[PDB]
């Protein structure tokens, strides 16, 4: 069939972003860390703009709408650099100016953190991860945030339903092949959290370095 | 432990 | 009419109710608290693990997966076993039956932000008034979908996630016929869990390096 | 009849200062946090020219009253929301426009310190503790802030001395009940020193966190 | 004097020695090797000293309990500091245990050790008495601010008697300073400052 | 800058 909300999302999703890598600084751990850190920066801007196109998400209230984006935008980035990883070997495309293997990430200390971002990767290649569904899951990990000072539980319920039904319906018609496929997908995001939360505190501790 | 307590308790 | 021959194997593998069995002689304090779940934590380990053997797949699997699966999984499945004890109680903690933990007891133990986290799982699963059912293969699914980065044989255990998955989703198209999304519901609470799951193991490791554990045994030795 | 230097003092006492809330911001941690910036930056400004007033406290070099301003502000922050809370249960007047109960104090992540300083408000609770006392105590809290960068110590000690003997004079005339009320004020310093460094610590606990400035560029784009 | 000093005079624990292993070459191990080892052998004559303060036994064992565990850093801190009281720029933790500045470098300790010795400056200018020390270290047990105290009336009852003491103490033996108990309960703000540098640092150094 | 504040204050 064809599906409103998912189209939507697709029509919605951000145009390629570069990393512009600075040529003149020697190859360096800070170095790798400061344009990460200001890609990430410019990244988060329209990842902001692309929320408010997110069916549902603009008719939350302000303080609902910052509190899912504050829980949320770590996850909404890795999800991110791992879908343009997906037809990689070994290799994180954090843009197409900038990416990194093993030995890059050796450098900058993010083996462990790079490492865990392709656990991700390894996993959404073996389902075969398709755009539909990779907007429509950025779109759940943002409203299924749990955070915990939402004021209004309900409104924030509806639209993890309304996404999740885009998802199932998605699912049901794309692959009847695999009735539980849309399960499938929903189950890889507890290790988005973990990977998620990770990176945030890897962030913050380093902020002393 | 915990490793040891898996281990020891998956072993006998 | 008839239940799912998985689910119904697992509620037949639920274990019987574990004590907590706190020391009526040592003083109420943070210590006792802690040394309190501690134990507690051990012995359900070990019926946690017995438990595992009785998942269908589960044995087939190499000792080194199956050791790789609780490893990552174990503090998920404690977790999850103390918020369905609590589901029907406001505010408190079931660890045991003669363990509950109200706020009070809470802040005594400095276990405030920890069990204010757990309590936000069992708000969640209160609000869709989760079933034993469910419970108990979400239980199965935790420990499936444990994500260690350390598997031998990643094709087995994702057939052990397609099953126990294709159960729930099989048990909530009869039970929850009014709900077409139940187990979808279902799964989305699982990063709660690990997200919770996380903090628990972090706080843990955190109160060693810490340790005014021995400290205070040592205070009650000299002083009583 | 009073103390001169308690009079003074109590002449001295600057005016109720307002948190002014921006209605127009949705509540959340950050709000809070960013609101109480404010107030400190303000009550800050007024809190020096307090010190002033401070018998003494302007005979000393600008390096020494620097000193005793830095380690004692804190201090005496907390001492003043403290005291505006004594006449309230399990809520902190921070201001007449801003004051944080159990569930507030959840939504800032103050939950933590904000009990340390209900567990000030109850002690002072406990022996009706009067402005006389209040404003006292700010000074001696200021005086006997325990700076390692001293010029004059004899000096500093000095101004110790002549604010304790007020205290001990107004405590001997107003509360002969009790002999051994003064030191019982004196001894509550030791819990506004441990809160006041949490208090400190906490903030530039939250400056490496940086969510404040997230949330800021939040607000911002979202609207 | 007092009936109350002079049960604390006799109370006190005896002397205890660091006994560095003088094999074991100088460094910042040994250093806070050898203090851990000297606190662990204190702790336990801190223990059974608390007992006979006068008043202390008869509260529950939770807030004796509490009490202690508030208050540790705390009278060991006021120990070396009172040890130190006729020496120059230096910390005695133990006779056999002297750290001057060079050998603090040493320890890591620098900053610590300096605050230690910010509270002997202050002490040696008032000519602190170990009649006054030991009451001291007795108050600094019993207002040490615990969170979860269970008899609050009992143990600021225990505060009270102690006060009385050091009150009468000074009234007595000091009548030419009116204030002079006042001027020592006000060196205790400092004592918690500096007792909990201690032991946020002392956390700190195990991760590290 | 907690140092600068209280400077500028006994300036002004
Ligand atoms: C792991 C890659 C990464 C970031 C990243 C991930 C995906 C992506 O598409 C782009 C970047 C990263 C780096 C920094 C960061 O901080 C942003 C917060 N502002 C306040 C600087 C966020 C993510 C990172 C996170 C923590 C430490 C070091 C690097
Ligand atoms: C949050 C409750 C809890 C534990 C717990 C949870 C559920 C339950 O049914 C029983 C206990 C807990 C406590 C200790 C613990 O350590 C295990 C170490 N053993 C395996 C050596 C694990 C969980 C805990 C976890 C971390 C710190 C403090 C307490
Ligand atoms: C405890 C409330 C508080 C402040 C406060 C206390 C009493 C009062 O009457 C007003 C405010 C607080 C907050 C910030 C602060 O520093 C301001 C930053 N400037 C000085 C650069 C001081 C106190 C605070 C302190 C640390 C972290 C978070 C909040
Ligand atoms: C200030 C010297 C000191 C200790 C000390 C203080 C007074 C005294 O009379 C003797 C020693 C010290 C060191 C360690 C310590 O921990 C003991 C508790 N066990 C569990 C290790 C306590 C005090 C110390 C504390 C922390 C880090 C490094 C040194």
């Amino acid at each position: 069939p064809y599906n409103k909300i998912v189209s939507h999302l697709l029509v919605a999703e951000p145009e390629k972003i570069y990393a512009m890598p600075d040529p003149t600084v020697p190859d360096s751990d800070i170095k790798a860390l400061t344009t990460l850190c200001d890609l990430a920066d410019r990244e988060l801007v329209v990842i902001i703009g692309w929320a408010k196109h997110i069916p549902g998400f603009s008719t939350l209230s302000l303080a609902d709408q910052m509190s899912l984006l504050q829980s949320a935008w770590m996850e909404i980035l890795i999800l991110g650099v791992v879908y343009r990883s997906l037809s990689f070997e070994d290799e994180l495309v954090y843009a197409d100016d900038y990416i990194m293997d093993e030995d890059q990430s050796k450098l900058a200390g993010l083996l462990d953190l790079n490492n865990a971002i392709l656990q991700l990767v390894k996993k959404y290649k073996s389902m075969k991860l398709e755009k539909e569904e990779f907007v429509t899951l950025k779109a759940i990990a943002l409203a299924n945030s749990d955070s915990m000072h939402i004021e209004d539980v309900e409104a924030v319920q509806k639209l993890q339903d309304v996404l999740h039904e885009a998802l199932q319906d998605y699912e049901a018609g794309q692959h009847m092949e695999d009735p539980r496929r849309a399960g499938k997908m929903l189950m890889t995001l507890p290790l988005l959290r973990q990977t998620s939360t990770k990176a945030v505190q890897h962030f913050y501790n380093i902020k002393l370095e | 432990g915990l490793e040891a307590i898996i281990r020891k308790a998956l072993m006998g």
